[PDB]
DNA sequence: CTCTGAATCTCTTCCGACGCGCCGCGA
RNA sequence: UCCGCGGCGCG
DNA sequence: CGGAAGAGATTCAGAG
């Protein structure tokens, strides 16, 4: 099984999970762990943001590809701006500073 | 191909800054366009920014020099055809 | 984006959630069925939240971006864009106020706390059970007074609107905005300092926090209780369509539901005027409803749907397993990935792995569009799907073109230690397995008998850089947790290698002498010798000379074909000793170690790969095969099996008439058992193990056998000396399920038939070990993410810290026996302080040197016998460790690099083994040396002997070279037959004891006269007219008399003339007491000599278990108490059970009083001088105390030892910089004993940087600075017990460490690793470290 | 037909596969020249004794 | 003989790998 | 294009 | 279920 790109869930963004689905595997926590152990930031970085959630980063990471310029641009993971919505949902404000 | 940098990074040391001023070489070669400086052998950017790291032309001095340089270039062309431009005013 | 540079929190004030939202929502509806639009002021109201399409108008006034950023006029939905649905939150306005569950419920109840009330007062008032009272002076009731019903009528029908009271949610609202911070601020520490009280204390303090917490983030209290409700966006609790047009209900809707239906009657029933009875039913419904919207199942009984199952709270979207934080902030999915059955390929090199075409078209599907475009092949994106999917042979030239030096990562789930994720350059083969490399397969833990493998590809060329630079497994030759290589072969490999280098005394060839290797290459090609034949051979070797160079040197020597074959591959430079052996799977080992250590890594690899191929080739041309002939059974089992069942018959008829007991006929049988199956085994080996073959002059000669099995066992390449022993010897003992032997051990081997009882016992052992593991593994994982989490913010942040502290490294010794030498545990480690040549000033090894394997081997040679190291512990750097403390780090074999994550490396170091781990009277001299006593006090007597005083000496056998050989630990009055500083042998006694006893010495000679003691009241009579002759025995408190309660029984001693005689030494007479049910021999008035003795006194766990209990600081059950003061011990008042010891000080005038149990044996008899951190009693050892009395070096020793021992019982090999890392993160927290002229107040807990830097600055003014002790929080708490609330909220107890950041209006400043993974930028270290310094010298700049 | 690696059986003690192995070999054998006894079509009553 | 503190007992809450694959069902 | 719950199954 | 930890409530011992 092999997925370049496909469909992507609803509410998290991220991409769907199984083979039926045509979904990527799961960048587990203990492989997170691992890419820590080396020093490797920029592919965690690359893992994270552009490759899984980032609703535009990957939609330019794919037009620099296309072009054949391997640049990268880092949004924000969009599971986060969830996390706020539902923390601030609880009644506890929450919020970013120094914009 | 490169079977392993480990003469790269005894030469630059510290192993993620030889990853961070091959990346920048790289980068530069790639978009920039500028040519390498040694034979390229059908290899890609990579391997060959990491053979000149490893002859010990290319070094994060070294681009910061020829980053300086090329910044004087460029300030020269602008100033010179600001220049020009007044010249074609006058 | 938004650049932030940190996160703040705190509690929502009602303006401000009224002002986030764009509406209110006032009624329970969705979406309408006829047409799939939302209802006006429902659920999913477009009008509040934006329209469902974009730009697209809800009446279709609006169609395109012409219009975009309008209203319409017909409906108040906005021209927008569909993302608009994800943002804005709705909110809900309830008639009532309504207690938020979270601050009532959470373990302190934050809110009763804060009131002092008590929990079950609170939920009575605010669940509607009773009235609450609000005080006025006309009235005798007080405020905060509980009133149930029957008392509100009482009161209300005297004193009716003179006071007031109302029920929960408005009288909690009311009080909280009715009462003022700074009043009771004040009175609450003058209470602290007036009381006196530890449980009182205790309270105040925390509530006197708790109010400045409060005051410090101004939130108002009352904002406890809400009055608005936040509607979270339709999007994130989304509706979605299900088969036959139904919809799928997200829970969070249905809860939003219900709390809107009623608030809706709620409002209904007030505002036409309902009786009283029924609206307060209808709010306590409300507040339970509000209850369940949050925290369904946090109190009572759960809510729960037509399933019967309770409904997802918010709570639990992001508490659990399958939480928000845990699901997806960490461990996203991912694109560009694929997964496949993996697959043996030995033809590859060591850096490239076999990917199927498909999948490397699938994944690089988007850079073969993108080169395509670029060639020019095809034009738009729509020709390039279209001709990819017809696999247009251009698109596999270009496939082929792209991928050329594109590494890819290979991940094998569960990534257990660092080596489970790794780099390869891909090579492209038919077929859909995905093969490996056999040599880093050995590494990945992995197999091939069905084990997927998932690859991922980077996307950009810095990420790819990484890639090659980093992981490439050409870098990983040394593992993390020690340093010897990981990359090592096993299986056929060995066992090839093993056949080619083995000799038999008899072979086609024997004798003839080859020119050099490639004649010895021919002559076994040719066929006219045999790999196994000896000859001498011509051979060249270098070395590295005195400068660096390669000298060469040529000789004979004598060796086998096969070996020259061998050698002809090992690389310039290697000793040719190496080969002319027998190789096994360690010689190899320590081969390639000794390969890597003496030239560089390339020639280390080559000499892997070529290893790799000749001991595969050469394995398949050997024909090494196992048959049923091979599993030879000694003949002579027959005949012992039926000595030891003869024996068996004896002791049991011995049993029949009854003159043993039952238990020990079962010991004897066992043991004779035993015995016999060993003298089995024996048997066996010898049989297998060797063979006799005519030699090359005709006569018979012994030889190791070529027998198969046995030929797989010596080689190590697989098997055990315990599986052949099954195989062809008789098994043996079995344990039943509770852990006891079976009296009958199972007799037939494998290779005879098994009975079927035989086979049904040993089911036993079989389930025993499948569950064994299958439970193991849940806690092996679990711990790993423990250590992980404690030990994540650990980095290299600076070179060297300066510091001249460290710990002294000594070889592990235990019981004469050398468990660890000092060149393990010192190798790779910084220098402490300059090492001196031992007997002389002069300096061996200077100061701040890494002690690399030539100093190590320096060491040896002058034998030195302790170095001093710097150790993590110890380091002075703030939020970090320096490269210099932490030393060698083993993956590279030099300093480690400066921006290296450190503790995540240890954690998983640790981890990983664990899944190894199990989970359910005379002193002899060993050998030479000289006999030394670590600490003593000794007397010599009539006898020629020496009794001790000291309760806790040691022997030490020490070398001639003044390095120790043994020690071991000597009880309390040991007779010793020998001096100090006397020459020792094998087997020699040196000293004796009685461990079923504990006497008491005199030290001087004299006449005994008891003193304190009475006949039947302290000591009674004994005649042993059932044993013997007559003795005294001390009355127990439950024995003795009153008039024994304060008289305790003692003896003095006496000169010639009945004089008192006083202690040598100091002004307390020379008087022995007698402790509570003691028994002396000897009568009243006897004379006894110096150094005599008169005193009788009657007197596990598994590996996992016992390392979580080290690293969870778990208190032991039965505590050995040390002396906290340096004094001497006293005794004094009695009480039941418990003692009050006292410790009077020497010259200090402050004593100190101890509740000492008595049913613990007490080490003290009222005479003992003692010092800080000496054991008083003994038993299990409480790491707090440890560390309060002796300090962190001591408590690291300890915790190191333990885990180290646990560890090589197991016989893994970790190194100890990645327990003292651990140690060091649990040792974060200290608290405060005076504040100096600082802020901080006393007994707070303080994070051990900020006070260190606090002091520091305080005394860089000249300030008296602040005093401090350090506490050893488990790692739990200390994971919790940081300021970076994001990371303890991921954690664990989400739920707390929430309200508790929001009510103490925490910041983060996202410092860590884990906040910065749950971000999205860089981590701050390895390659991230460089991109943090710039920034935060920017924000230095800024 | 099919290559096997011996290493496995020590290790994991499948000593009964290797006889099932041996059977085999036998079983065949006798099919091997019960099957020849066969082609060379002698007369039944030899083939019967066998 | 009574009061307070400390100790003990009772009650409540939290935690016991990672990863894929199919089947059913679903107010 | 989808939230799961239950179940087996292989690591 | 079991084990471990924390908080609250109740009981016992020591001191007054
Ligand atoms: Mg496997
Ligand atoms: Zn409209
Ligand atoms: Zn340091």
């Amino acid at each position: 099984h092999a997925r370049s790109t496909g469909s992507y869930s609803l509410v998290t963004q991220q991409p769907l999970g199984g083979k039926a689905q045509f979904g990527g595997q799961r960048f587990g926590e203990m492989e997170v762990w691992a890419l820590e152990a080396y020093g490797a930031a920029y592919t965690l970085q690359e893992m994270l943001t552009v490759k899984s959630d980032d609703v535009n980063g990957r939609t330019k990471m794919y037009k620099n590809i296309v072009d054949g310029n391997h640049q990268m641009e880092p949004g924000m993971p969009e599971s986060f701006n969830v996390l706020l919505k539902e923390i601030r949902s609880l009644g506890i404000n929450i919020e970013l500073e120094d914009e | 191909a490169r079977v392993t940098v480990q003469d790269a990074v005894e030469k630059i040391g510290n192993r993620f800054d030889l990853v961070l001023v091959a990346a920048r070489r790289a980068r530069q070669m790639q978009v920039g366009g500028k040519d390498p400086l040694v034979p390229e052998e059908n290899d890609k950017t990579t391997v060959i920014a990491l053979r000149e790291i490893e002859e010990g032309l290319i070094n994060n001095q070294i681009l910061d020099v020829r980053e300086r340089q090329e910044q004087q270039e460029q300030e020269a062309a602008e100033l010179q055809a600001v220049t020009a431009i007044a010249e074609g005013r006058r | 984006t938004e650049e932030f540079d940190a996160i703040k929190i705190a509690l929502a004030s009602p303006d401000m959630i009224r002002s986030w939202s764009f509406g209110e929502v006032k009624k329970p509806e969705t979406i309408n069925y006829r047409t799939f639009k939302p209802e006006r002021d429902g659920l999913f109201c477009a009008r509040i939240f934006g329209p469902v399409k974009d730009y697209e108008c809800l009446c279709g006034k609006y169609k395109r971006l012409k219009h975009r950023g309008v209203i319409c006029e017909k409906c108040g939905v906005e021209v927008t864009q569909t993302k608009v649905r994800r943002e804005r939150m709705g909110h809900i306005e309830l008639a009532s106020p309504t207690a938020h569950i979270w601050f009532l419920k959470s373990l302190p109840s934050r809110i009763g706390l804060l009131l002092d009330m008590p929990l079950r007062d609170i939920e009575r008032v605010l669940y509607f059970e009773s009235y609450v009272v609000i005080e006025g002076g006309m009235t005798n009731l007080e405020r905060q007074q509980i009133l149930t019903e029957e008392q509100y009528l009482d009161a209300l029908e005297e004193f009716g609107d003179e006071f007031d009271a109302k029920m929960g949610a408005e009288a909690i609202q009311a009080l909280l905005k009715s009462m003022d911070l700074e009043q009771e601020c004040e009175q609450l520490r003058e209470e602290l300092n007036e009381t006196n009280s530890e449980t009182k204390r205790k309270k105040l303090t925390k509530r006197i926090k708790l109010l400045e917490a409060f005051v410090q983030s101004g939130n108002k209290p009352e904002w406890m209780i809400l009055t608005v409700l936040p509607v979270l966006p339709p999007d994130l609790r989304p509706l979605v369509p299900l088969d036959g047009g139904r919809f799928a209900t997200s829970d969070l809707n249905d809860l939003y539901r219900r709390v809107i239906n009623r608030n809706n009657r709620l409002k209904r029933l007030l505002d036409l005027a309902a009786p009283d009875i029924i609206v307060r039913n209808e709010k306590r419904m409300l507040q339970e409803a509000v209850d369940a919207l949050l925290d369904n199942g946090r109190r009572g009984r759960a809510i729960t749907g037509s399933n019967k199952r309770p409904l997802k709270s918010l709570a639990d979207m992001i508490k659990g397993k399958q939480g928000r934080f845990r699901q997806n902030l960490l461990g996203k999915r991912v694109d560009y990935s694929g997964r496949s059955v993996i697959t043996v390929g030995p033809y590859l090199r060591l850096h490239q792995c076999g990917l199927p075409k498909k999948m490397a078209l699938e994944l690089f599907k988007p850079f073969i569009y993108g080169k395509l475009e670029l060639r020019g092949l095809a034009t738009t994106i729509k020709a390039a799907k279209k001709m990819v999917e017809r696999e247009e042979a251009v698109v596999w030239d270009i496939l082929d073109e792209v991928i050329r030096e594109h590494p890819v990562l290979l991940n094998r789930a569960p990534t257990l230690h660092r080596l489970g994720i790794q780099a390869f350059e891909p090579v492209l083969i038919e077929g859909k397995a995905i093969q490996l490399h056999p040599l880093v397969c050995a590494a990945y833990n992995a197999d091939f008998d069905g084990d997927q493998m998932a690859v991922h590809v980077p996307l950009t060329l810095e990420a790819q850089l990484e890639a090659r630079a980093l992981m490439m497994s050409t870098n990983n030759i040394l593992s993390p947790a020690n340093g010897e290589p990981i990359i090592v072969p096993s299986q056929d490999v060995v066992l090839g290698l093993y056949y080619m280098t083995r000799d038999c005394v008899n072979a086609k060839g024997e004798g003839m002498v080859l020119t050099g290797p490639k004649e010895a290459e021919r002559l076994y090609r040719s066929g006219l010798a045999s790999l196994h034949a000896r000859v001498k051979v011509r051979i060249t070797e270098y070395e590295k000379d005195a400068n660096g160079e390669l000298v060469a040197k040529t000789s004979l020597k004598d060796t086998t074909v096969g070996r020259a074959i061998l050698w002809m591959i090992v690389p310039k430079g290697l000793p040719y000793s190496i080969v002319n052996q027998a190789l096994g799977k360690k010689a190899i080992s320590k081969m390639l170690n000794t390969c890597y250590r003496i030239l560089g890594l390339k020639p280390t690899v080559i000499f892997a790969d070529q290893i790799m191929y000749t001991g595969f080739a050469y394995a398949a041309r050997s024909g090494a095969s196992v048959g049923i002939d091979d599993m030879v059974i000694p003949e002579k089992k027959h005949e012992i099996i039926s000595e030891a069942e003869a024996e068996v018959a004896e002791i049991q008829e011995q049993f029949q008439s009854g003159l043993v007991t039952a238990g020990e006929r079962y010991n004897k049988v066992i043991d004779i058992w035993a015995a016999a199956n060993d003298r089995v085994s024996k048997a066996m080996m010898d049989n297998l193990q060797t063979e006799t073959v005519i030699n090359r002059d005709g006569q018979e000669e012994k030889q190791v056998s070529f027998n198969s099995i046995y030929m797989m066992a010596d080689s190590g390449a697989r098997g055990s000396a315990a599986q052949i022993r099954q195989l062809a010897g008789m098994r043996g003992l079995m344990a039943k399920p509770d852990g006891s032997i079976i009296e009958t051990p199972i007799t037939a081997n494998f290779r005879e038939g098994l009975n079927v009882l035989q086979y049904f016992i040993s089911t036993h052992g079989a389930r025993k070990g499948l569950a064994d593991t299958a439970l193991k593994t849940a806690n092996s994982g679990y711990l790993t993410r423990r250590l992980v989490d404690v030990a994540q913010d650990l980095v290299v942040t600076e070179d060297d810290c300066g510091t001249h502290e460290g710990i002294m490294m000594t070889p592990v010794i235990e019981g004469g026996d050398v468990k660890e030498p000092l060149r393990d545990r010192v190798l790779g480690r910084v220098t402490a302080e300059d090492v001196l040549k031992p007997g002389t000033a002069d300096i061996l090894v200077p100061r701040n040197t890494l002690l690399h394997e030539q100093w190590c081997d320096l060491l040896e040679e002058n034998s030195v016998d302790a170095v001093k190291v710097r150790s993590v512990v110890s380091c002075d750097t703030d939020f970090g460790v320096c490269a210099h403390c932490y030393g060698r780090d083993l993956a590279r074999g030099h300093i480690i690099n400066k921006g290296e994550a450190i503790g995540v490396i240890a954690a998983q170091s640790i981890g990983e083994p664990g899944t190894q781990l199990t989970m359910r009277s005379s002193i002899q001299v060993k050998n030479k040396g000289s006999i030394k006593l670590s600490n003593v006090k000794s007397v010599v007597n009539s006898s020629g002997k020496l009794v001790i005083t000291s309760r806790n000496t040691e022997l030490k056998l020490i070398d001639e070279f003044g390095r120790t050989k043994e020690s071991y630990k000597v009880p309390y009055g040991a007779v010793l037959a020998k001096g100090d500083g006397e020459q020792v042998a094998g087997g020699e006694t040196v000293a004796n004891w009685d461990p079923h006893t504990m006497p008491v010495i005199t030290e001087v000679s004299g006449f005994v006269r008891f003193t304190d003691m009475i006949d039947g009241q302290t000591i009674t009579r004994q005649t042993d007219e059932l044993t013997g002759l007559s003795s005294l025995v001390v009355l127990d408190s439950a024995e003795r008399t009153a008039g024994g309660k304060d008289l305790r029984p003692a003896l003095k001693i006496v000169d010639a003339q009945g004089n008192d005689v006083l202690i040598p030494g100091t002004d307390m007479p020379a008087q022995y007491f007698l402790p509570g049910k003691a028994i002396v021999q000897l009568e009243d008035g006897v004379q006894i000599s110096s150094g005599d003795t008169l005193a009788r006194i009657p007197q596990i766990t598994g590996g996992l278990p016992r390392v979580a209990d080290l690293f969870e600081a778990r208190r032991p059950k039965e505590p050995a108490i040390l002396a906290e003061i340096s004094g001497i011990v006293s005794f004094g008042k009695e009480t039941k059970g418990k003692r009050r010891l006292v410790i009077t000080p020497v010259d200090g005038s402050d004593p100190y009083e101890e509740m000492i149990p008595k049913w613990r044996q007490l080490n003290v008899f009222e005479g003992e001088r003692v010092e800080r951190g000496d054991v008083i009693s003994d038993g299990p050892e409480a790491p707090h105390d440890i560390l309060r009395l002796r300090g962190v070096h001591a408590v690291t020793r300890y915790i190191v030892n333990e885990v180290q021992d646990v560890y090589r019982l197991q016989g893994v090999k970790i190194n100890d910089k990645h327990i003292e890392v651990i140690v060091r993160q649990m040792l974060r927290k200290a608290t405060i004993v005076n504040a100096g002229s600082s802020d901080f107040l006393e007994g707070e807990q303080v994070e051990y940087s900020r006070v260190k830097i606090a002091n520091r600055e305080l005394e860089a003014n000249g300030k008296v600075g602040a005093t401090y002790s350090r506490d050893l929080l488990g790692i739990t708490k200390a994971s919790l017990a940081t300021e970076s609330f994001i990371s303890a909220a991921s954690f664990q107890e989400t739920t707390r460490v929430l309200t508790e950041a929001a009510v103490a209006g925490k910041r983060d400043e996202l410092r860590g690793l884990k906040e910065n993974v749950i971000v999205g930028r860089l981590i701050p270290a390895g390659t991230g470290y460089a991109y943090h310094q710039d920034r935060m010298r920017r924000r230095a700049a800024g | 037909d099919i290559v096997l690696n011996p290493l496995g059986v020590p290790s994991r003690m499948n000593i009964g596969q290797i006889l099932e192995t041996h059977l085999g070999m036998a079983a065949k054998g006798i099919g091997d020249k019960i099957n020849a006894m066969l082609k060379q079509q002698q007369e039944v009553a030899k083939l019967r004794e066998f």
